[PDB]
């Protein structure tokens, strides 16, 4: 609250070349669950803390990942609908990149059709920006990719990402790995190595139980598409994780 | 009959308040709703 005048609106500039409504949205992401994505030698794996407020919620069908056309995924941490409003633009234009060019949309050219859209909200006045910071990556001709989206409109290419309230923590355990393994994790240890983190990142919220979710894309184990998990793969990854921290 | 003195001094403080002023520029909004915002 440095400026009581320069916050009531958007499309302004403070004396210090700033616009603060973006600098307040970012404090709505912080009040959101944790979500990550690891880059791998073949593809990527995503994850999230999926909190549960009651005992009454059905398991494994209030999912939070949104799958774009078969080769890129997007996970949120923040205000969900402004998110789901956003993929539901990313899930349509990519078609309009296909029906003109016939290739599946690459990952970067999918970003600039988002990272350029979001920036539009933060220059008009009759709108509100987005309170999300969504991670998205996938696979294409020229390898894997992984990015972060941030309501300022910025996006950058990350080997590891983490948002929400478990930012300061998971930005450590993703620094360790990239020192041990410069050579690229495989897509059957990163996964369980992700579960280790969300069980470590929960401890800002040791009050309440929760549920864990994963979604994963890499060429070898999947043939180059996006997919959820099921079965022994995640169950062992659960069993892997809460073991090591007890 | 009486030899004492009194020595009425100003040991007490005092004050006079009419701090009357002029400007009051407090807060003019000419953008109560930004007038079409655009």
């Amino acid at each position: 609250s440095i400026g009581t005048g320069y916050d009531l609106s958007n499309s302004v500039f403070s004396p210090d070349g700033r616009n603060f409504q973006v600098e307040y949205a970012v404090k709505a992401v912080e009040n959101g669950t944790t979500s990550i994505g690891i880059k791998c030698n073949d593809g990527v794996v995503f994850a999230v803390e999926k909190l549960i407020t009651s005992k009454l919620l059905v398991p494994q069908k209030n999912v939070k990942i949104q799958v774009v056309d078969r080769h890129i995924g997007c996970v949120y941490s923040g205000l969900i609908p402004d998110g789901r409003h956003l993929v539901n633009r990313g899930r349509e234009e990519a078609a309009s990149f296909k029906k003109l060019y016939k290739t599946p949309i690459p990952i970067p050219a999918f970003a600039d059709r988002l990272g350029q859209y979001v920036q539009a909200h933060t220059l008009y006045n009759s709108v509100r920006p987005f309170g999300v910071s969504t991670i998205f990556g996938g696979v294409d001709k020229n390898g894997a990719h992984l990015y972060m989206l941030e309501p300022s409109g910025s996006y950058w290419g990350y080997k590891g990402a983490a948002t929400g309230k478990g930012r300061q923590s998971a930005k450590a355990e993703l620094e360790k790995l990239v020192d041990h393994h410069p050579e690229g994790l495989s897509a059957r240890e990163a996964v369980k190595q992700a579960a280790k983190i969300i069980y470590l990142a929960h401890e800002d919220n040791k009050e309440k139980d929760f549920e864990l979710e994963i979604s994963w894309c890499s060429l070898s184990e999947t043939n180059g598409l996006h997919k959820f998990v099921k079965g022994d793969l995640l169950q062992e990854a659960i069993d892997f994780a809460q073991k090591e921290i007890n | 009959g009486g030899k004492h003195t009194f020595n009425n001094e100003n040991v007490s403080a005092r004050l006079g308040g009419a701090s009357i002023a002029v400007q009051a520029p407090a807060q003019p909004p000419p953008y109560s709703h930004h007038h079409h915002h655009h």
